[PDB]
């Protein structure tokens, strides 16, 4: 029997599971996400374990339906797992309404599917925060969901490895106003802040909600179209 | 098909029903009171076989005395009617309850509620269930003027319930009449 | 499902959970039941901040139209109580269609409690209830303290809570034999005040009159006996 | 260890042991057998006058013919006897007779052990309650004691709860097996009165007798208790 | 040391499975079982150290029937031993069911260390400390399944104390050349030359599924060879 | 087993459930929380535990409504409060469903208490970190004001605050808070006490507006970014 | 001490502490015997008595009609294990309408008690079963473990002061075979004599063809000499 | 709770999972590394076969597995755990053959062995299977050669090459090192079996490496017999 | 529908009909009623044509079941399947209507299980099964020879099978052969115009 919760209040009122989690994604490879005008934009940097992994067939950067789109930073299994789950409840909600999944309604199913695995017993919670962004009837959004389940919405942020300098880096160089080509180009400079060596298009996923709203997948080209200027 | 009639006032709401209890053939009693007194509020006539009639009421009764302790608020005619259509609903499709009820109840407003086993929720100025609503609803509508007073009240549940008597083949032996007011549920004798 | 025994034996042969339990109630607010030959009353101290919320949040349930229910302890435990006790009121109606009796539901509720010290995975009621009311069946009024071990037992006169001791003093040091029902009304007052530098403000004070309901005292009333017994 | 199914090295379930301390923490109740019935003689702990004597009852009556006196834990015990009842009531509902004393005495110790912990869904520990289970079978008086581990034995005389061990002793001397039910009711009372800290009166007592003659195990009135306490030489 | 040895789903920091090593220790305390596949058949032989000399005489079996055509050495812990026997039972019983036909040794030993890694791959099960040797001539295979749940084929297996001089005694001959009846003898006077001086009645659980047994299970004739030794 | 277990359903040897009580210091180490009861209706706010320069406020954090007529500040861990605001949802749609009536704020605090308390008695669970003020009307009792505990316990109160210096603005509600006060007047006493105990951006601060009314009914309201930020200029 | 925890904890010798616990309380229940004739098949035990006034607690147990165990150990476990013992002989007989072999129930019995021992939250049981049978298999003589193993013996001693028993046994092993049912009933009876500390014996006897039946007591007296 | 980051599956204070960590040296434990090159025409896996004992049947010394026709793994990890991996694969298989209807691709697989390993490495009352999954074969939608790993974490990536055990890292380090898109199917087996040969610093024989060499001519999964390991270990011995 | 597995010397030829009916109407006219359970396995079906299409896939499922443990996955495996054709219909005996002879090529040779819509499992050398093998019976009894290779056996099936297609309305369209050896298994559709008889046979 092993239905106790592994993540306890501690003496002062914290959950030092969900810190432990958090450390995780402090440790599972910088992801920025930037909100734009007309649009939003996940990147993260996606260095393989070796030259001779296929980048294709571990994407951080995934979609979730066809307007909302996730990157994470973690155990890069949660991420799957939480992945799957949240396109699960997207097939769900169109089979229920017709439609795909809102942005916030995606957010918060992953940020329930947590918040559960940070309470019910026998399991840790998940190690990744996610950056989920889509687009909302007020304009694009960015949403940042963490272990605990506790889910931020975000102009622009990173949350991955050296996150802390990239936020600063973000919070530097972050305007409103800038365009999804602009936000691209943020999230790819706040990559290469956080990045040791030359940042290459290869090592990095970018995922753009623009004003079409639907979430697509930068290709290789397009990102090194993006890094060359 | 046993025979309920409800009439609802400006201020009060006369429910009658059948006080023949039966097993095939037989009268077993002619004074089985079929109005169930749910709450000091409402009495819920009901129609059909005894025994899902009186497991029905003491569901109900019990629901809402359990909601009265719960909360320290007894619900309104509106909220038990609903309750009492909530039940049928899921009785009907899963281990149906074959009782057709009306719900009479005073909150502050005469409540007169139109219930049957499948759920069927309707306020009434006046009703009936069993066979009786074949002969009883003509007459209401021949003689119901609104802001009716409690005298015409009785004298036309009177009349009502004389119409069962004389037109229906399987005429009730007797009913039992309850006026539920702002004094609560009174049992009444019409003569 | 969960099953950790969180209710276990110590070397000394005491279950340090109903320790604890009884730590909780005790840090309750107090509470005085008291009966007479047709009058039950329970004075329930009350803490709270006057000028900032409603006093209306009574320790004081009624379980049935007969069954009366105070509770010193926690209050989610206690709420809980309360509402398996009145599940169970109206349960033993639609089982048996009499009013349950007042010895029947204490049962429950003090069964309820010991299945909680002996339900793995389940911690023990940290509330000790006081399950008063009236039986048409023995022509008795009765009130029971059940404790978070699961023991209920009938009283004359029971305090539970903070001050149970100094209360309970007070209680078997003015009670009468064959007091009336103002009488149980003074007698539970005043060993509520004993405790208690407040009046009408602080007190709160129910009653059920022999095949009655529960009643809760006016603040007019209520302040009216407290000067009265002073 | 820090589970409740545990052995001690010494080979004793510590649950169980801790249960039997918890029994030792009980109030003390002495049952004395004798051809005419058994007796049961119960200190009745009143921390007030105000306490219900007749509510921290002590002894229960399972069925007509067999009753129950328990020492330690009053809500274990209460389980105890409720599972004693539905057993009687049961065996009565499949057998058309009253359930044995020994079969009831076993039933009850059957559910005493039956406590478990880790293991998803059952009680989590021992019941901390040894019963004196005494009865009519057969035209005879039958005394069974049941304690936390489970074991129940036939008893001639016994003793359950703080004064078991003393009481005991003082049953080693005391007790010969013709006595009739008058030297049972003396003798059960007047181990009672040596260990216990009060003086003894019918209102801190709890009398029953599983009598023979009626058949029937019934429990003593405050007359019937009276008359008992009157008798003792003190 | 750490205390990575107490859950069996825990690993320790160099990877070890410390419980399933306290099993696999468990195994290697008991006297060495072995089996060796022959060209008439599979022999398997377990050494008993008979702890007293009341036990009966060929009774307490090591060699365990699996199967029409499946017998089964046991060496370590005798409660997870037998515990291994009737679930390879089970398993083989299942497989027919399902699909028909008798289970082979080597998918039968796949299908109970199947069960051997849930007792550590999962919480709240004990590791078996147990290895099962399954012998069939009818599947020519000799499958031993260890603690862990590893299991290989065999041309000569053995575990238990002195299973690695075992080991390397069977290893001096070419059993597949040989029939079991001639087997007998050699592998008696490897089981014999290791035998401890300590233990001093003693029985050889002699087994062998061959074509003079049909591919049945049977243990060796005491006339063929007489398995009591003092 | 239970080695790693940390006894959330177990008492403490002072008889309080130490996960209840860390519980509620992981609360007082939340945002502040106030509601603030007036003539017919109750005025939440609350502090954004995410609040940046970067922070998009696009929506209520730390604001939930539960019906029509129930809104819920809450103090906390942020994601058990959605977990108890989307349970509270569904209880008070299931009571709507049930009755046909909105329903009463008493009984959906004490749903939600009831969820709260059984993971601080049954199943070993980490309990709900979290405190609801739970505003609302009903016909029943009027507009009520809830604070609810991770313990299960619920009180009404007419002005109360939980989260940091919870007790600063429960002093500061006590010496300013007058009956009877109309919206503005509440909605003015609630910023006085969030400036005073809490820096002080608008936008870093959440504020709900229940309010009966006999003609449109229980109005919920959380206002916006616009609305509040207009409401805290004025001060 | 520190791996006796669970009865799923192996020490680092491999060893579940905690069935060598049960063991013990296996070893510190009264002495109980087991002999087995080529014929006949016996069980004895000292009963314990509580206390001075209190009646021998039953320690002979009749399982099936020529099968018995005599437990030695907490006796609440040992009725637990008769109750699934007498539920396994029931549906020996209901499946194959034959009484079971005690073979099977030794079987059956320590499979029971090492699910006990290998899933956690369980503990073995606190006792060990001498189970006596009789049938196509013979008689048989099983001493079950809690650790869920059983070991056949053609005698055996249990619980405290058993290796007087067991070295009477011993002595006299090569007697049993051939020894009558009044005369295994006085080996018996010898063996715990030489345990004595009869009305406290209790002696089940089976036999091929004669079925399982408890003698205490008096019913004893003629098997001393 | 505290102290159970290090003896069950969760975070750190740190934010490690120890025990994924210690199910990779796990791994390590098994005295056996593996090496799978990927090629346009073939996936060729050769794993070190290491038979302790000659008494062993040497067939049943198996790191490489027959998860479908189509799809061959080479586990290298404690036996017990890669029987069970073996066990679990074949189960994905045919439940997905069963759902899907068709035989389950390399990546799919994958992605549920990951999600396997996700399950052990968040249920604590799991221990993280010491397994690093080498998933090969052609996939008839693309028509081309996958080569998946799954780590004892789950974490699953493609590989034009991958290497698996206690060499892993000096393995990956010559894959990468002398990586080619080779033209033959007979250069990716060379390949293969001497970067496998050189890490382990030892001259292998059939007899001591089992070697898949899966071909858009033999598209199905089979061990080479030992004669064509014996061939190309002598193509590797010319150069 | 016609089924008509012949187990021969060298190898199993299972033919089949290819008219699946509802009714008078002909939903399909090229139905593949012999399944490719594994690449020798084959399962020729009769009955409800969703019952045993699901037992052909749930059989499939169960022979990859049995090689989740074992490495011997061209062993015994028609006897498997037979089997679990077998305990399938008999566990679904009140819902599936199926019939199903399983036959092929596997360690223990060529094989031809008929699992009838009872339940009933007999190893054939001569299996026929469904409405058309009717009016084939006294043909193959008087063609059959145990003795014919595959391709002797192969002419027969045809023959027979195409027998039934003309006689029987529910069966018709292509003779679907299927040639299982040792090596692996051959598929093969004889057409109407390819086959050797007519509808002019009857009444001469
Ligand atoms: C044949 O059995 C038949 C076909 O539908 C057949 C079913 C199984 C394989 C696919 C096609 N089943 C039927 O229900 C009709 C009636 C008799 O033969 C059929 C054509």
């Amino acid at each position: 029997d092993s239905d106790f919760s592994l993540t306890t209040f501690s003496s002062g009122g914290k959950l030092n599971q969900i810190e432990s989690a958090l450390k995780a994604v402090s440790l599972g490879g910088q992801c920025v996400g930037v909100k734009a005008k007309n649009g939003a934009v996940i990147a993260c940097e996606s260095k393989p374990s070796s030259p001779l992994v296929e980048k294709v067939t571990n994407l951080k950067v995934q979609k979730i339906n066809d307007n909302v789109g996730i990157v994470y930073s973690g155990v890069n299994t949660d991420f799957h797992v939480i992945l799957k789950s949240l396109r699960k409840a997207s097939i769900k909600y169109s089979l229920r309404l017709g439609v795909e999944m809102p942005t916030r309604e995606v957010v918060k199913h992953a940020a329930h599917k947590m918040q559960y695995y940070t309470q019910i017993g026998g399991v840790r919670p998940f190690g990744v925060s996610l950056l989920i962004i889509g687009w909302e009837e007020l304009g694009p959004t960015l949403w940042q969901v963490d272990p605990s389940g506790t889910f931020w919405a975000w102009k622009a942020t990173a949350l991955g490895k050296r996150s802390d300098g990239s936020r600063t880096f973000l919070e530097r160089r972050y305007s409103e106003d800038q365009s999804v080509d602009d936000a691209i180009h943020t999230a790819i400079s706040t990559l290469k802040e956080g990045f040791d060596g030359q940042l290459t298009a290869e090592l990095i996923e970018i995922g753009v909600v623009d004003e079409t709203r639907k979430f697509r997948t930068l290709s290789t080209a397009e990102i090194r179209d993006f890094l060359t200027e | 098909m046993l025979s309920i009639v409800g009439l609802q006032g400006p201020d009060w709401v006369l429910i009658a029903a059948d006080s023949s209890v039966s097993s095939s053939i037989i009268c077993m009693s002619e004074n089985y009171d079929r109005i169930a007194q749910l709450d000091d509020r409402h009495a819920l006539a009901m129609s059909g076989e005894t025994g899902d009639c009186l497991q029905l009421s003491e569901y109900l009764q019990g629901n809402v005395a359990l909601y009265k302790f719960r909360n320290g608020v007894e619900l309104s005619s509106d909220a038990l009617a609903h309750f009492i259509r909530h039940t049928m609903a899921k009785a009907v499709r899963k281990s149906p309850y074959e009782v057709n009820m009306l719900l009479s109840g005073y909150d502050g407003k005469p409540h007169l509620y139109f219930m049957d086993y499948l759920g069927t929720l309707q306020s009434i100025p006046y009703g009936a269930q069993g066979y009786c609503q074949y002969f009883v609803m003509s007459v209401f509508d021949k003689h119901y003027k609104e802001g009716l007073t409690l005298e015409d009240g009785k004298e036309l549940m009177k009349l009502a319930l004389n119409q069962i008597k004389q037109r229906f083949t399987v005429a009730p032996h007797g009913f039992i009449v309850k006026l539920v007011d702002k004094n609560g549920i009174t049992k009444i004798d019409l003569e | 499902d969960y099953t950790r025994s969180i209710t276990r034996f110590s070397p000394d042969g005491r279950l340090f959970q109903i320790d604890h339990a009884h730590a909780a109630v005790q840090r309750g607010t107090t509470v005085v039941a008291t009966r007479s030959k047709d009058m039950i009353v329970i004075a329930v101290e009350k803490t709270a901040v006057a000028k900032l919320q409603d006093p209306h949040f009574s320790k004081i349930c009624s379980l049935d139209k007969h069954v009366m229910c105070a509770f010193a302890g926690l209050h989610a435990d206690a709420r809980r109580l309360i509402q398996s006790g009145q599940r169970q009121c109206q349960s033993h109606r639609l089982t048996y269609e009499d009013p349950i009796s007042i010895e029947n539901i204490a049962r429950y509720i003090a069964t309820l409690q010991l299945k909680n010290t002996q339900s793995g995975g389940a911690r023990p009621y940290g509330v000790s209830t006081l399950i008063c009311g009236f039986d048409d069946m023995t022509s008795q009024p009765h009130i029971y303290e059940t404790l978070p071990s699961g023991t209920y037992a009938e009283w004359k006169a029971r305090t539970i809570g903070r001050h149970d001791q100094t209360v309970m003093e007070y209680l078997e040091k003015h009670y009468k034999d064959d007091m009336t029902d103002e009488e149980a009304q003074k007698l539970a007052i005043g060993a509520l005040l004993e405790v208690v530098e407040n009046g009408s403000k602080n007190l709160e004070v129910a009653y059920m009159k022999r095949g009655g309901t529960m009643e809760i005292m006016a603040e007019e009333v209520l302040d009216a006996l407290i000067e009265s017994t002073k | 260890d820090r589970n409740v199914n545990t052995f001690s090295p010494d080979g004793r379930l510590l649950q169980v042991e801790y249960a039997i301390e918890a029994v030792k923490l009980g109030s003390s109740a002495v049952a004395i057998l004798c051809p005419e019935g058994v007796i049961f003689a119960v200190e009745k702990r009143l921390s007030s006058q105000l306490l219900i004597a007749s509510s921290v009852e002590k002894v229960y009556a399972i069925d007509d013919h067999v009753g129950v006196v328990m020492a330690g834990l009053a809500a274990d015990g209460r389980t105890m006897v409720e599972h004693m009842r539905v057993e009687a009531q049961n065996h009565r509902f499949s057998f058309d007779e009253p359930i044995g004393i020994k079969a009831v005495t076993q039933s009850v110790c059957d559910l005493a052990l039956a406590f478990g912990e880790g293991r998803r869904k059952q009680m989590s520990r021992p019941f901390g309650t040894a019963l004196l289970v005494a009865g009519i079978e057969n035209g005879k008086c039958h005394l069974f004691h049941t304690d936390p581990s489970g074991t129940y034995t036939e008893c001639r005389a016994r003793a359950i709860g703080g004064g078991s061990e003393g009481a005991e002793a003082l049953l080693r001397d005391l007790y010969k097996d013709g006595m009739t039910l008058h030297e049972a009711e003396d003798l059960a009372l007047s181990t009672l009165r040596q260990v216990i800290q009060e003086k003894l009166n019918e209102n801190n007592v709890e009398v029953a007798c599983a009598r023979v003659s009626t058949g029937k195990f019934e429990i003593y009135t405050s007359e019937q208790r009276q008359e008992i306490v009157a008798r003792l030489p003190p | 040391g750490s205390g990575y040895d107490f859950n069996p789903i825990t690993f320790s920091p160099d990877g070890r499975q410390f419980q399933v090593e306290y099993a696999t220790k468990a195994v290697e305390k008991d006297s060495l079982a072995l089996g060796v596949k022959c060209k008439d058949g599979i022999l398997l032989a377990a050494e008993k150290n008979l702890t007293s000399t009341l036990l009966t005489p060929g009774g307490n079996p090591r060699i365990f029937w699996i199967n029409d055509s499946i017998a089964c050495a046991t060496i370590g812990h005798r409660p997870d031993c037998y515990s291994i026997v009737e679930q390879s039972r089970n398993r083989a019983e299942t497989f027919t069911s399902n699909f028909g036909i008798k289970i082979t040794v080597p998918q039968l030993a796949s299908e109970v260390s199947q069960q051997f890694h849930l007792a550590h791959y999962y919480q709240a099960y004990r590791p078996f400390g147990c290895t099962v040797i399954f012998a069939s001539y009818k599947d020519d295979a000799l499958y031993a399944i260890e603690p862990s749940g590893a299991f290989y084929g065999y041309f000569a297996s053995c575990f238990g104390k002195n299973s690695n001089l075992a080991r390397a005694e069977l290893q001096k001959t070419e059993w597949k050349n040989i029939t079991v009846r001639e087997a007998v003898p050699e592998v008696a006077r490897i089981i014999k030359s290791l035998h401890e001086s300590q233990f001093k009645k003693w029985e050889i659980e002699m087994f062998w599924l061959c074509e003079e047994t049909n591919g049945r299970p049977q243990k060796v004739p005491e006339d063929v060879f007489q398995s009591r030794f003092v | 087993t239970y080695r790693y277990d940390a006894g959330t359903t177990t008492f403490s040897s002072d008889g309080r459930i130490l996960q209840v009580e860390y519980a509620i210091q992981s609360i007082n180490q939340a945002g502040t929380a106030i509601g603030v009861q007036f003539t017919n209706g109750v005025v939440l706010a609350a502090e954004k535990k995410n609040t940046g320069r970067l922070v998009d406020y696009l929506f209520p954090e730390k604001m939930a409504k539960i019906d029509g007529h129930i809104v819920t500040a809450v103090a906390g861990l942020t994601a058990d409060a959605n977990t108890l605001v989307d349970l509270m949802r569904t209880s008070a749609q299931k009571y709507l469903k049930t009755y046909d009536e909105q329903m009463p704020v008493e009984q959906l605090v004490r749903m939600v208490c009831d969820e709260k308390h059984s993971y601080t008695q049954y199943g070993g669970l980490r309990p709900y970190g979290v405190s609801f003020l739970i505003a609302g009307y009903d016909r029943h009792k009027g507009c009520q004001l809830y604070l609810t505990d991770p313990s299960g316990n619920f009180g009404g109160w007419k002005a109360t605050a939980i989260g940091e210096n919870n007790q600063t603005a429960q002093s500061i509600l006590k010496s300013q808070y007058k009956d009877n006060m109309t919206a503005t007047e509440a909605m003015d006493l609630t910023v006085k006490v969030l400036c005073k105990t809490l820096s002080l951006s608008a936008d870093k601060l959440e504020f709900a507006v229940l309010q009966f009314r006999e003609e449109y009914g229980p109005k919920v309201r959380i206002l916006t970014t616009s609305e509040v930020d207009t409401l805290m200029k004025r001060y | 001490s520190k791996y006796d925890e669970n009865a799923t904890t192996f020490s680092p010798e491999g060893r579940i502490l905690q069935v060598e616990n049960a063991m013990k309380a296996v070893q510190q229940g009264m002495p109980t015997v087991g002999l087995k004739s080529k014929t006949h098949a016996v069980i004895a035990g000292v009963m314990h008595s509580p206390s001075e006034f209190s009646s021998h607690q039953p320690k002979i147990f009749k399982i099936d009609q020529h099968i018995g165990v005599a437990i030695s150990g907490l006796t609440a476990d040992g009725r637990g294990l008769c109750k699934f013992l007498r539920n396994e002989c029931l549906h020996h007989t209901f499946c194959f309408g034959t009484e079971i072999r005690v073979a099977d129930l030794a079987d059956t019995v320590a499979l029971q008690s090492q699910k006990k021992t290998s899933k956690v939250g369980k503990r073995p049981y606190g006792v060990g079963l001498l189970m006596i049978g009789a049938g196509v298999d013979g008689p048989r003589l099983f001493e079950t473990c809690p650790s869920g193993q059983h070991w056949e013996y053609n005698a055996q001693a249990i619980g405290r002061r058993a290796q007087a028993a067991k070295t009477y046994l011993e002595t006299n092993l090569n007697e049993f075979p051939d020894c009558t049912r009044d005369q295994l009933i006085r080996h018996a009876l010898r063996a715990l004599n030489d345990c004595k500390s009869l009305e406290a014996i209790a002696l089940g006897v089976v036999g091929i063809d004669e079925p399982f039946t408890i003698l205490e007591g008096p019913e004893l007296q003629k098997y001393i000499d | 709770s505290s102290g159970a980051d290090r003896y069950l599956t969760v975070f750190s204070a740190e934010g490690r999972l120890w025990q994924v960590e210690y199910s990779f040296k796990a791994v390590k434990q098994a005295e056996v590394t593996a090496v799978a090159v990927k090629s346009k025409n073939a996936v060729c896996v050769a794993v070190q076969k290491k038979v302790s004992d000659k008494l062993i049947d040497p067939s049943t010394v198996t790191h490489m597995y027959r998860i479908t026709d189509n799809v061959g793994a080479c586990l290298v990890g404690l036996p017990s755990d890669v029987n069970f991996i073996v066990m679990l694969l074949r189960s994905f298989a045919n439940n997905f053959e069963y759902k899907q209807g068709f035989s389950i691709p390399v990546s799919i697989l994958a992605q549920m062995l990951s999600e396997r390993h996700q399950l052990e490495s968040q249920l604590v009352y799991v221990r993280p299977s010491a397994v690093s999954a080498i998933l090969f074969g052609l996939d008839g939608p693309s028509d081309s050669f996958a080569l998946y790993k799954i780590e004892p974490s789950g974490y699953s990536n493609g590989f034009r090459a991958v290497a698996c055990g206690v060499k892993e890292i000096e393995a990956m380090s010559a894959l990468e090192k002398k990586m080619e898109d080779f033209e033959t199917p007979e250069a990716t087996a060379e390949f293969t079996l001497s970067t496998l040969q050189t890490v382990c610093g030892v001259d292998f024989e059939a007899q001591d490496v089992e070697v898949s060499l899966l071909t858009r001519d033999n598209s199905k999964f089979s061990k080479l017999p030992n004669d064509k390991v014996n061939e190309i270990l002598h193509a590797v011995a010319e150069k | 529908t016609t089924l008509l597995a012949i187990q021969c010397t060298d190898g199993v030829v299972m033919a089949s009909d290819s008219r699946t009916s509802s009714g008078s109407f002909i939903p399909n006219r090229a139905t593949n009623k012999i399944t490719e359970i594994q690449p020798k396995i084959f399962a020729a079906r009769c009955g409800n044509a969703a019952d045993t299409q699901f037992l052909a896939r749930a059989v499939k499922n169960y022979l990859n079941a049995l090689n989740i443990t074992r490495e011997n996955t061209d062993d015994s495996t028609i006897l498997v399947a037979s089997n679990v054709i077998r305990s399938l219909i008999v566990r679904y005996r009140q819902y599936l209507s199926a019939g199903v002879i399983v036959g092929g090529w596997d360690s223990a040779g060529p094989q031809v299980y008929s699992i009838e819509v009872s339940g009933m499992a007999i190893k054939k050398k001569i299996a026929s099964n469904g409405s058309g093998s009717t009016y084939i019976q006294a043909y193959i009894d008087q063609n059959y020879r145990e003795d014919m290779t595959m391709e002797e056996a192969t002419k027969f099936a045809i023959a027979a099978v195409t027998g039934a297609i003309i006689r029987d309305g529910s069966s018709g369209g292509v003779v679907n052969i299927v040639q299982i050896n040792a090596d692996g298994a051959k598929r093969m559709t004889v057409r109407p115009a390819q086959q050797p008889f007519n509808y002019d046979i009857v009444k001469g």
